DNA sequence: TTCCGAGATCAGACGAGAT
DNA sequence: GTCTGATCTCGGAA
């Protein structure tokens, strides 16, 4: 609101209610996303395709 | 290029009166009352001879 | 091309027309963010029945009107729309019965060709007898006489009275009743897209959706069809400033530079009083800021006042079709401190910010303020002065599409395997619950009303 | 005080635009190769010493060509634009070297000097910028890159306070970075061949001063914070028991990945030393005063390598290849010219394949300046001339430092917003000189270093030390009489005009640079408030009794570069001179580029819409030169009746953009028309297209050279294959000719054949044919040898358009247009006199952009066709408004240009006046038939199986991820798979149940019992990543399971 | 097979496998002769 | 019968979606239509005269079910 | 540009176009303007279905 | 129509056909053809001693005698001058007769102009007689 | 040096005296002309020098 | 006595698309 | 050419 730019607050309710579920706030980076998610492919179509390939066939 | 032969807004014919245009300013004619001298009431006519540049007697150097 | 949102990819109905252009109405152009300078936009064609159903109903035009941030409109009249409809439900407006039935009748094709369009009755009887310019706009919410539409609605408007609620003469009060335009005149803000309060948003939620889009493609037929008969037209006649203006200006650029002048000299020479923020030499560029958005702004209330109705940058100001008043103080009176950055304009130079003016001078016209408005042209200094500030626009453009493209990426890559499940639960991919309902009440943002309320009862009560 | 602007005419003659890259050409070829043999002199060898090879000198002579054994004929410029050559002239008892492309109009090129009567004969424009080499063909720019200056002491904010002086060798082998770091409140010198940040004062009593005493002499003798230097590190120089010079070299000498007298010379490099370090020791010591005392982007920093510059980096190392390789030849042959004629192609495929390539790829100078050419855009004339003065970066922010020396408004917008900046008109970037008379003045004006006291240069106030290009020259104690006398003397033309002295108050340091590439500008001295000019001289130039030159000899006119307009007092005008003015200003128009300038009214204009135009004025659609029908160019865009602007500007002269210009004007007027003009399209009619309004001509190029092999086989031409009857094939063959070639004066349809080229394997013809959309007619087809000479045959397609809807037109004002609609002209708003329009233009446009600037053009340019007369609009001044208002009453016009007007639908004349009069519309080369597309199934890339990427190979565009989103967010989940798979890659692989992996077909090669193979459908592009994971040791094992 | 020469515009029957040299020059430009065949044009 | 009563958004193109590919292939059409040849549009005219044969089988996330015919909802 | 972030996810698409866009208010907000020469190239495959028999014969 | 140099030729046939002007612009057989409404200016007071010779060069030259009189109102260009001089705009309203206009047709050369209107409106009954015996067939 | 179209386009804006209604319109193609829809001129000039 | 805090060095990434 | 969390080495203490 600050900079004009109106947004519902069931937006902000969610990204807020996904970003602190898992116990601590995994904000969302790259790092935050292999404690969030399980699968490999949606982190491997992230960045770090190299690692998150191999560590998940190791 | 050369004088385009229309008006572009009403077509008043200006292709014929370029020599003639330029036989007028060859004399002391201004370049003001030298279109008035043609005929040329209205300006977008007039803009045709004013405005124009002839490259083709430029061109013709280089083309054997 | 650059989407960034979900509204840049939106399903059409296709109509081969007679061009190598792709072709479609203006009023969807900001959902695309598209205008029409080179812009280039593609068009992918589904090839299967199951995702041709797919792109109608869920991606079609007639269903996304609204963007799912606020619930606003974006679907809705811009430019010479809003500037037409303004000029033709402006209350001085009278046609006869030659430019009613001429006006109205561009609203007769396309689907539209098969209805018995109703003239209402014409609001002068005795002495002529002529119609009124909005009652001429409630024949594009209602042209039929078997049309169900009755719209409803009361707002406020741009320039408005503030005292009075619809009788003042300034007339920018809208009610609408039963689809028939009774007072005010059409702004921005009861046309274009951003309000919640305009028609076609009220069209949509009270009537369907096709209402709306139909309400909206009479409009840009009908609007064009007055506007290019009316004609209207900037010049540089709508730019000069009167004879008003310029002693007001000379006075105010001469007591503005007074004050300025000896507040400056009342830090170096002596004792200056400082204001709690900073030290000396940071709390007096404050308080020339203070100083001189006092001379462009009252330049800017100069001109307002002088400035005669009917003029083309005004009109096009008083509804919100483009430029507002800080504009018109820019071009005519006016324009003022070019800041960069949230500052005046930092020395390049050694403790001097051009070599033109002094080493250590705080004066105006020296670190950055621009004297003359862009009628009477600027000096070289200002010139500058003012390519410096400009260009802080154009910087920041390139950097931020730089960031917010990647944010675009990294926050889709987490967040897009939500949905709220069946049982109003929204799970992860993976079945582990986010929320147990979606946002407290499980209600769209979309549909949701302003206030982020589904309903905002005053307005239905009274529908 | 009324005429001073004559300079500017007189200064452009001289050295003001694409001079600055001849001279600094006509400098490398006249002073830098007669400095690069002084160099590399006296080839020797060691298997032999008893013989020496020894240049005299090199001549670089007359560009030539031969086409056998001995021919040996000269070469115009335009002839190697045709036989796709590359123009050069021979470099040279008296005997060959290489050969080394000309830049055109530099001293040694055939252009220079010849009359327009010549320039035809030669078949060369003469409104034609040079400064472009033409390398295998096409004409190539060196762009004009911008390095930080040489041997700065530069006080940066890495975390407090570190310095590092980027020392660049005058022996230019190498580039070093001695900076200097701060450590927890400790001093360093970080280097890259030290391993170890070392305290400073190691280092100083490494470099000879070994008591601590002299150290602080040196740092602080004033000690109010330079005491504060004391328990930092002298102490903790001390705090080891190392007070030794012979012992500190051996901290150093361990670290250095006695020893290290000679690799202290490899430190700090151009303070010199000849074993006498106290030169070395005051500038590490005022390295260090300036962080106990305490811009990266202010162009008294910003030096500017031009062509010239840049080709001695590279001709130096062709050289020394070029020499290396003779010892390499004398120490194997031994155990001289005959061995020497086949490095003629090492000069000459080295310095060619540099251009070409944009590579300098120097490892013997560790530097790989990649895209340093650019091949030239002959879209119009400014498009050629806005790329003659351009420079490259290597900060986006404009600075005021660039106030003069660069166009403010002429950038480019995306990745580039102020990193690729344009020069202004009056400028000039400076060549190298000796410094032979600077320190000879130096040291009689007064300075005294290396017998001064430690202490002296401290805070005292008379200390200012004179530093020389970055090296210091001793002290001076009056600071005004060394900056007066030097500028009297400069002014009085014993020094260099180019010399500056400017001073720094704030750390006393004067510093006269004499480096060469600095941004420089002339100005108008101002001595008491009178100034020099006289205004008589003004008259003398008129008569060219007297020339720009000598003005700066007569002390008039003085040149001032960034880092000296920190000392002065610049005036504006002649009317805002005050007590101390110092300079004036000589015409203050030329802070303008040469694409902004073009511009009528800038200063009437929102800046960031000046900008959009500087764009938009080299995609311009004009006339390119004189020459412009025998240039075969791979897209030439030529107008069909240009026409000069009606509001010229005062730069538009000094082009001589007039001459050839490009655009129309037409009588547009803003009014909004029909809705078909909403974000910023305008309407245009069907009658000014029909008379000829804008019609285009776009000539395309294609071409094919027949090789002869090593197989000693070549490549033939046989002409058409006629079938049952003398017709040539059912539309392939039909326009050959029989000669092969096809016929100039021709139309080609989609798939017709130009040349039948066919190719030894036994002859498989590759027939070249004209692909297209639309129809084109052969206009030349020149036949020629390249420099291996092999038949080149090149053709010329014309194709005119008109203008219709989605053509791109914009206004002389940043405000483009595709052409919305076009209306026939009887519906069009006429006004009394007749006039209807050609171009309403929509007046929302103005009201947010706030191009006041374009409003004017519609008065200007109306009074000015009434009166005969075109209206000046420069910057900064030009015809006000108050008198063309008065021009249009006289004629009989609305004294604002509001003219009434009838309506051309209804006839009943229109509700509100509207503005009118002719402005100058530009199109420009974005035409919808170079951009109309459409894939419905076509070529597949080879590897990923997905449609290809281009137009040229029948499209398809990608559907980014980014997109994926906005599919996602609808919830559309059977599109996706429809987008994505179906229309894409849809493949078919078989897996089988157990193991799962891909087995071909029918079954599995892994456990071959054909038994589990089932099959699944699958993105190609998905199995192409299953069949390249499991190539490195990823194995994505499949667990199918049936549709439930 | 008639060609033109660059400048000195003088018809040149060459054959294949020549040299494009040209009589009375030796300049190696040579432009093609304008095609015999009616074509035909529209004044739109 | 705990979901919702409503024929969702996704729920409406997705029959839309399968009776217009059924249709495409020879289908019986249900509502003895009026030369429209594109078979979405018969599709919508199957909706609104509410005569589709298709049952919408709703999967709340636990693996239940729950079944509800086309007939049984409310469009918009 | 690797196989994941601009082949996997970001795929170039068949039966697609582009061209520039110029205005056009007399359409109705539902409807795009498509030009002859695109629509004669872009193809839907319409199966034959008992009521486009006599359309798709036409 | 084309410039040449020695050594260049022109040979091209030619063929003319009888086309509308709305077809291309080339067709069309008039340079203009516009109209305008005849003004007319009432002085609604009655003007004199020196603000007569004002109100001359205020507007077109012929227009106006001088007391001031409107003598020859036809010669009128709309420069709207009155306007400007802040005295005499609220003297005179300067006017267009509705029903009276002004036609000026000047020919490129084709017809001569009294057979081109007169041409105008006979093809302007025969587009009408081409409707009404559409009207007769149904 | 004048290009194809471009002559052929100024061709095409010359007036030509001989008036319509006596001729009638091209029905078909027709590039042929039928003496009653066309008329056709000739333009034959190659300069040398005097 | 060991262990955890705080000093260095190391990573992968840094928007769409277009000719 | 930085912005980055991770992961390694030192060090002072109950
Ligand atoms: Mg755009
Ligand atoms: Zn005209
Ligand atoms: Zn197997
Ligand atoms: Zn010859």
């Amino acid at each position: 609101v600050n900079h004009g730019m109106s947004i519902d607050r069931r937006h902000v309710m969610l990204l807020s209610d996904l970003m602190t579920y898992k116990g601590e706030v995994l904000g969302i980076t790259r790092f935050g996303l292999a404690k969030m998610k399980e699968s490999v492919l949606m982190l491997a179509s992230f960045e770090k395709t190299a690692d998150h390939l191999f560590d998940a066939a190791y | 290029m050369i004088i385009p032969v229309r008006c572009f807004t009403c077509g008043k014919i200006v292709g014929n009166k370029w020599e003639a245009y330029l036989g007028l300013l060859q004399a002391e004619y201004t370049e003001g009352d030298a279109l008035d001298a043609l005929g040329l009431k209205r300006y977008c006519c007039r803009r045709m001879l004013l405005a124009h540049v002839d490259l083709i007697e430029k061109l013709l150097n280089y083309a054997p | 091309q650059p989407s960034l949102h979900k509204l840049s990819i939106m399903a059409h109905l296709a109509r081969v027309k007679p061009h190598r252009t792709f072709r479609f109405n203006e009023c969807v152009c900001t959902p695309y963010n598209a205008d029409f300078d080179g812009d280039e936009m593609n068009l992918h064609l589904p090839q299967t029945e199951e995702a041709k159903a797919e792109a109608l109903v869920l991606m079609g035009t007639k269903a996304n009107l609204v963007t799912p941030r606020n619930g606003e409109p974006l679907i809705a009249a811009i430019q010479d729309f809003l500037t037409g409809a303004y000029l033709l439900t402006l209350k001085d407006t009278f046609f006869d019965r030659a430019k009613a039935c001429q006006i109205i009748a561009s609203i007769l094709v396309g689907k539209d060709e098969k209805i018995k369009v109703r003239l209402p009755p014409p609001t002068i009887l005795k002495p002529v007898t002529l119609w009124t310019g909005k009652q001429i706009f409630s024949v594009i919410l209602r042209p039929s006489d078997d049309n169900p539409v009755r719209a409803n609605l009361r707002t406020k408007g741009k320039q408005y009275c503030g005292k009075g609620e619809d009788l003042c003469a300034n007339d920018s009060y809208v009610t609408i009743q039963n689809s028939e335009l009774m007072s005010g005149s059409m702004d921005k803000g009861t046309l274009g897209s951003g309000s919640k309060n305009n028609i076609f948003y009220i069209l949509l939620r009270d009537w369907g959706q096709n209402e709306a889009a139909d309400a909206m493609s009479r409009l840009a037929r009908l609007a064009p069809v007055y506007l290019s008969n009316r004609g209207f037209s900037i010049g540089i006649g709508d730019v000069t400033p009167g004879q008003g203006l310029l002693k007001a200006k000379y006075e105010l650029l001469n007591a503005g530079y007074k004050k300025c002048d000896e507040y400056i000299e009342a830090l170096n020479t002596g004792k200056l009083q400082q204001q709690p923020g900073c030290t000396a030499e940071e709390t007096l560029e404050a308080l020339i800021l203070k100083e001189l958005s006092v001379i462009r702004d009252h330049a800017g209330s100069a001109c307002l006042r002088e400035l005669d109705k009917s003029n083309s940058p005004l009109t096009m100001a008083l509804c919100g079709s483009k430029g507002s008043f800080i504009n018109i103080s820019q071009m005519i009176a006016c324009v003022g401190q070019q800041a960069i950055s949230g500052s005046r304009v930092p020395d390049g130079f050694e403790n001097r910010s051009l070599p033109h003016f002094e080493k250590h001078s705080k004066l105006p016209a020296a670190k950055g303020f621009v004297a003359n408005s862009f009628y009477s042209g600027l000096t070289p200094t200002e010139f500058f002065f003012h390519t410096m500030a400009g260009r802080e626009g154009l910087v920041d453009t390139a950097v931020k599409t730089a960031e917010t493209g990647y944010m675009q990426r990294r926050l889709v890559k987490s967040l897009e395997d939500l949905c709220s499940q069946y049982d109003l639960t929204v799970r992860s991919s993976t079945g582990d619950i986010i929320q147990f309902i979606y946002g407290g009440d499980g209600l769209d943002p979309a549909a949701m009303e302003g206030k982020d309320e589904p309903l905002e009862f005053k307005r239905v009560l009274d529908n | 005080v009324e005429e001073k602007w004559r300079l500017l005419p007189a200064f452009l003659k001289v050295k003001g635009l694409v001079k600055q890259h001849i001279d600094s050409f006509n400098y490398f070829i006249n002073v830098e190769i007669k400095k690069i043999m002084k160099a590399n002199e006296k080839v020797t060898s060691d298997a032999d010493p008893m013989w020496y090879l020894k240049y005299l000198n090199i001549y670089v002579g007359l560009p030539d060509v031969e086409e056998s054994f001995n021919v040996t004929r000269p070469v115009s410029p335009h002839e190697c634009r045709l036989r796709d050559m590359t123009y050069s002239a021979p470099i040279t008892n008296a005997l060959p070297i290489g050969r080394m492309p000309i830049m055109l109009r530099s001293s040694n090129c055939v252009l220079t000097g010849k009359t327009p009567a010549e320039f035809a004969k030669l078949n060369e424009c003469p409104l034609d910028p040079g400064g472009y080499f033409i390398v295998k063909g096409v004409e190539k720019v060196i762009l004009i890159q911008e390095q930080l200056s040489k041997n700065r002491i530069i006080v940066e904010a890495d975390r407090k306070g570190a310095v590092g002086a980027s020392v660049t060798s005058s022996t230019h082998e190498k580039k070093s970075r001695t900076n200097m770091a701060v450590k927890q409140g400790r001093f360093y010198l970080r280097h890259n061949t030290l391993s170890e940040d070392i305290p400073i004062v190691i280092i100083f009593k490494a470099m000879g001063v070994e008591s601590d005493q002299e150290i602080v002499q040196m740092i602080g003798t004033e000690e109010h914070v330079m005491a504060a230097f004391g328990p930092s590190l002298e102490e903790c120089q001390k705090a080891q028991i190392f007070t030794q010079m012979q012992a500190l070299k051996y901290i150093g000498n361990k670290v250095r990945r006695a020893r290290e007298l000679l690799a202290s010379t490899i430190l700090t490099h151009v303070p010199v030393k000849e074993f006498n370090f106290r030169a070395k020791c005051i500038y590490t010591a005022v390295m260090v005063r300036r962080v106990i005392l305490a811009d990266r982007d202010y162009y008294g920093n910003k030096r500017l390598e031009l062509a010239g510059q840049l080709l001695s980096l590279l001709f130096e190392d062709l050289f020394k290849k070029f020499n290396s390789e003779m010892k390499k030849i004398a120490d194997q042959v031994i155990p001289f010219d005959v061995v020497k004629h086949m490095r003629q192609d090492q000069i000459t495929n080295g310095m060619v394949n540099a251009i070409s390539t944009g590579n300098w790829s120097l490892k013997r100078f560790k530097m790989d300046r990649q895209g340093v050419t650019q091949v030239l855009s002959r879209l119009s004339y400014i498009s050629a001339l806005g790329m003659m003065t351009r420079i490259s970066s290597q900060p986006r922010s404009l600075q005021p430092s660039q106030w003069g020396m660069l166009c403010p408004s002429d950038t480019p917008e995306g990745e580039a917003c102020g990193l690729v900046k344009n020069l202004a008109l009056m400028t000039h970037i400076t060549t190298d000189m000796e410094d032979g008379p600077i320190v000879k003045l130096a040291s009689n004006l007064g300075v005294e270093d290396v017998n001064l006291l430690c202490g002296e240069e401290l805070s005292y106030p008379n200390v200012f030390l004179v530093f020389l290009n970055g090296n210091i020259l001793g002290v001076i104690r009056d600071h005004k009489k060394l900056v007066n006398t030097f500028r009297l003397m400069r002014r009085a033309g014993y020094i260099n005009e180019f010399v500056s002295i400017s001073t720094n108050l704030t750390d006393r340091c004067v510093y006269i640079s004499s480096d060469g590439g600095r941004l420089c500008r002339p100005y108008i001295i101002v001595k008491k408030q009178k100034p020099a000019v006289t205004n008589k001289h003004m008259e003398e130039l008129a008569q060219g009794y007297r020339n720009f030159e000598d003005f700066l000899h007569e002390s008039l006119v003085e040149y001032l570069d960034v880092n000296e307009e920190n000392d002065c007092n610049i005036a504006l005008y002649e009317h805002t001179i005050n007590k101390d003015t110092t300079h004036l200003e000589i015409e203050p128009f030329t802070l303008l580029g040469v694409c902004a300038g073009l511009i009528p009214y800038p200063h009437h204009n929102q800046s960031p819409r000046n900008t959009y135009q500087c764009a938009m004025g080299k995609q311009a659609m004009g006339t390119i030169g004189y020459n412009q029908r025998n240039r075969i160019d791979t897209l030439m865009y030529l107008l069909a009746y240009p026409q000069k602007p009606m509001v010229k500007t005062k730069t538009i002269e000094l082009i001589e953009f007039e001459k050839l210009p490009a655009g129309q004007n037409a009588t547009v007027a803003v009014m909004s028309y029909s809705g078909y003009d909403i974000e910023d399209a305008l309407v245009l009619n069907k009658a000014s297209l029909d008379r000829g309004f804008g019609r285009c001509l776009v000539y395309k190029n294609a071409k094919c050279t027949l090789k002869r092999y090593t197989n000693q086989t070549f490549d033939k031409v046989m002409g058409p294959m006629l079938d049952a009857a003398t017709r040539k094939p059912i539309w392939r063959h039909e326009i050959l000719d029989a000669d092969g070639i096809c016929s100039p004066g021709e139309k080609v349809e989609n798939k017709q054949v130009l040349v039948n080229k066919s190719m030894p394997t036994q002859y498989k013809d590759v027939p070249i044919t004209y692909k297209g959309a639309t129809d084109s007619y052969i206009e030349k087809v020149m036949i020629s040898s390249n420099a291996e000479d092999a038949f080149l045959i090149k053709m010329l397609l014309r194709q005119t358009r008109r203008p219709e809807i989605g053509d791109k037109f914009s206004s002389r004002h940043g405000q483009k247009g595709v052409c919305g609609l076009i209306v026939p002209q009887e519906d069009m708003p006429f006004c009394d006199s007749g006039i209807c329009p050609d171009i309403i233009m929509n007046p929302h446009g103005f009201p947010s952009r706030m191009t006041v600037g374009k409003l004017i053009e519609l008065l200007a340019g109306k009074a000015g066709v009434l009166d005969g007369r075109f209206h000046y609009g420069t910057a900064f001044g030009g015809s006000k408004v108050k008198d063309v208002c008065e021009d249009l009453v006289r004629h009989g016009y609305n004294y604002l240009g509001k003219d009434y007007v009838t309506s051309g639908i209804t006839g009943e004349p229109l509700e509100a006046y509207i503005y009118f009069g002719p402005v100058y519309y530009q199109k420009l080369k974005h035409m919808v038939l170079d951009k109309m597309h459409a894939r419905a199934r076509g070529p597949r890339a080879v590897l990923t199986r997905q449609p290809t990427e281009g137009r040229s190979r029948d499209g398809g565009l990608r559907l980014g991820e980014m997109e994926r989103d906005c599919l996602i967010g609808y919830g559309a989940s059977m599109l996706l798979l429809e987008r994505l798979m179906i229309s894409s890659d849809a493949f078919e692989v078989d897996v089988c149940g157990q193991c799962g992996l891909l087995g071909y077909s029918g079954w599995c090669h892994y456990c071959k019992s054909s038994c589990h193979v089932s099959s699944l459908r699958i993105p190609y592009a998905c199995k192409l990543l299953f069949q390249e994971l499991q190539s490195m040791n990823i194995i994505p094992r499949l667990k199918l399971s049936k549709y439930n | 097979m008639i060609y033109i020469c660059g400048e000195c515009h003088t018809e040149n029957e060459i054959k294949s496998r020549d040299p494009i040299r040209c009589r009375e020059c030796g300049y190696r430009i040579m432009y093609k002769k304008r095609t015999k065949r009616l074509v035909v044009f529209d004044a739109r | 019968r705990i979901t919702t009563p409503y024929m969702t958004k996704y729920e409406r193109a997705r029959v839309l979606g399968t009776r217009a590919l059924q249709i495409a292939m020879c289908a019986p059409v249900m509502v003895e239509l009026e030369g429209e040849t594109d078979p979405l549009l018969i599709a919508m005219k199957e909706l609104k005269a509410r005569k589709i044969p298709i049952i919408i089988r709703r999967y709340l996330p636990d693996g239940s079910y729950e079944d509800w015919g086309v007939d049984e909802l409310i469009i918009t | 540009q690797g196989r994941f972030r601009g082949n996997l996810s970001g795929k170039r698409v068949d039966f697609s176009g582009r061209t520039v866009i110029s205005p056009d208010p007399n359409l109705r907000i539902d409807e795009v303007a498509v030009p002859v020469h695109v629509a004669k190239i872009l193809t839907f495959p319409e199966k034959v279905n008992k009521a486009n028999i006599n359309f798709l014969r036409k | 129509i084309a410039q040449l140099r020695p050594g260049q030729e022109i040979d091209l046939l030619m063929h003319c056909v009888k086309g509308i002007g709305k077809d291309h612009a080339k067709f069309s057989p008039v340079a203009t053809a516009s109209y305008r409404l005849l003004p007319d200016i009432t002085l609604l007071e009655p003007v004199e001693g020196e603000a007569a010779e004002e109100l001359s060069r205020c507007f077109s030259p012929g227009v106006i005698e001088v007391v001031a009189r409107v003598a020859n109102p036809r010669l009128d260009t709309f420069s709207r001058e009155i306007f400007r001089n802040e005295k005499l705009k609220k003297v005179v309203r300067l006017a267009r007769v509705r029903d009276h206009y002004i036609f000026s047709v000047e020919s490129t050369g084709v017809l001569p102009p009294d057979v081109l209107v007169s041409e105008a409106i006979k093809v302007l009954m025969g587009k009408c007689r081409r409707f009404l015996d559409e009207l007769d067939a149904v | 040096i004048v290009q194809d179209e471009i002559l052929a386009h100024r061709l095409g804006l010359i007036p030509i005296h001989a008036d319509p209604r006596l001729f009638e319109y091209r029905n078909q193609g027709d590039e042929e002309g039928t003496e009653i829809d066309t008329l056709q001129f000739r333009l034959q000039v190659r300069c040398t020098r005097n």
